[PDB]
């Protein structure tokens, strides 16, 4: 079949009625040009595997997305991050959970995949096999966005 | 949750998702998006995934490897099995969301069960289709 | 790694593993074992497995779940998706282990490509059965 | 009903020429005696989920066993056990991963299926979960054994 991305950057009650096009036209602009990057990385004979790994880094340095830059807060007001990748030439896949101080996931995935006999690492060990091979420490303070914070206030509002 | 899944010219399929989770999560708390089978997955003799919404579900019923194991065992289309999983299965069992899938034969699908899905798609060589609501 | 799965005389499946994983990991390994339909899986609609072996390999072949796809998407029996997964598919993959599974009908099946398996089964109300080696 | 319990103590690990008669009558001892336990759960109408809970804490428990007492050791000499524990009825499930201070992981992954909203918790927040439920912390060391440790040193 003729070469194809597809992308997403999450499902939910993205309600209609509360938005308007001005941040609608933010979210298809942020899509339009990480999709178009991954079509022309297609077209230029990149590897399926170089091609979602980087559309995915791409969303994840977008703070408009739930991933890297963007993450959600859990109940303590921190970020963990979790990722995977998976290569359907040799069925190999590479995954991290529960880790803080990667700024991209995926690619410490890629690294689990490659660099690794293994499929997933978590946590500290995780990130210190991370570090390793090139990943550097940041402060999980870096994901953090007003937006992101403020849907975790709305939550638990509801919840009271 | 954010990913992608591609069919290359050498005709090798891929998938990745990366999140931060659910809002409000305990600490330690493991959704599906790191987890192969539920929230990613990929093989060039069936389909490429990746996987969005009520992560314990998707977990609870592997969501993604179902994709591929109803088009290799049950012979469904890739149109076919996301609607079985995305429409039916997922709602079922009390979860919602989407996944974005392409198969070994080129063909696309973005099945979601909610208001919006973030999401676009396009061909090498050709424009791209972006979207965020139904239809 | 260890694991049990039952039928109980409601007709109701569950499964459940626990290990210390593969000497000599890197710290913050998972193997197969926590995850669902790689290491652990049951559904009352086909079977209860619980896995053992070389971790990596099972969940990248996703190898409970698939025992549970053969059968009931399939059509597959028991022997039949235990016979293909544990002496076919994970070989092929350079995976070597086995697992246990009892289907909704009181089938059990203790498939091993290895040398050993440590492993026991019996009906309630009957004298249970042990072994280690190929038998 | 037609009831009935299999369970397994792990594979791959076993060689012929590397054991004993006697480490083999062990191993049949355990099996034996869990299986049993299991079957007459099983006759007594216990649940499944019961009955593979308490057969998977009772092989944890036995140090013959990599799972909790007896686990094996990761390449810093320490231990990081996992567990998962699925209800066939309700496709309920419940996992930790990487735990140190827990004994019997597949008691703590019970406690993810039935006291949380989620399927699968790690590391310290899956023991300060277990902690605040009433769980017990307990030192990694209670898993150590001289027949793992060896076997890290051959691994070496
Ligand atoms: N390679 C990039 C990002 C990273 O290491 O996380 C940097 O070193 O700035
Ligand atoms: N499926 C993700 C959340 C999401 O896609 O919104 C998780 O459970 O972690
Ligand atoms: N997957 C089978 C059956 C089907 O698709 O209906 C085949 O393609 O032959
Ligand atoms: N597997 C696809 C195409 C095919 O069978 O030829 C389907 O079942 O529709
Ligand atoms: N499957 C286990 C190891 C074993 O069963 O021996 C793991 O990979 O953690
Ligand atoms: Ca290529
Ligand atoms: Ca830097
Ligand atoms: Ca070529
Ligand atoms: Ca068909
Ligand atoms: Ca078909
Ligand atoms: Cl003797
Ligand atoms: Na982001
Ligand atoms: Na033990």
């Amino acid at each position: 079949g003729k070469a194809v991305i597809a992308i997403h950057g999450g499902a939910g009650a993205i309600s209609r009625a509360q938005m308007s096009l001005q941040q609608e036209l933010r979210y298809i602009e942020a899509l339009s040009a990480i999709v178009e990057t991954g079509q022309k990385m297609l077209e230029a004979g990149e590897s399926a595997l170089d091609v979602v790994t980087e559309a995915v880094r791409l969303l994840e340095e977008c703070p408009l997305f739930n991933a890297g830059i963007g993450a959600v807060f859990t109940r303590d007001e921190t970020h963990e991050l979790d990722a995977c990748v998976m290569d359907g030439n040799t069925l190999k896949a590479g995954a991290v959970a529960g880790v803080s101080h990667l700024r991209n996931p995926v690619l410490a995935a890629r690294l689990v995949m490659e660099q690794s006999p293994h499929v997933m690492m978590i946590g500290e060990g995780a990130e210190n096999f991370a570090f390793a091979r090139g990943m550097e420490r940041v402060s999980p303070e870096i994901f953090s966005t007003s937006l992101r914070y403020e849907q975790l206030l709305a939550a638990r509002k509801e919840g009271a | 949750t954010v990913g992608a899944v591609a069919l290359d010219l050498d005709g090798n399929l891929a998938a990745a998702t990366s999140t931060g989770g659910m809002t409000n999560k305990l600490p330690g708390r493991v959704g599906d998006s790191p987890l192969v089978g539920a929230g990613c997955y990929a093989n060039n003799a069936s389909v490429a995934v990746s996987c969005t919404g009520t992560g314990e579900v998707f977990i609870r019923a592997l969501a993604a490897y179902d994709i591929a194991a109803l088009m290799d065992y049950g012979g469904l289309s890739l149109a076919e099995a996301c609607e079985r999983v995305v429409m039916e299965k997922l709602p079922a069992l009390g979860g919602s969301g989407g996944l974005i899938a392409i198969d070994h034969e080129g063909n696309v699908a973005l099945p979601f069960n909610t208001e919006g899905m973030y999401r676009a798609w396009g061909y090498a060589g050709d424009t791209p289709t972006t979207g965020i609501y139904r239809e």
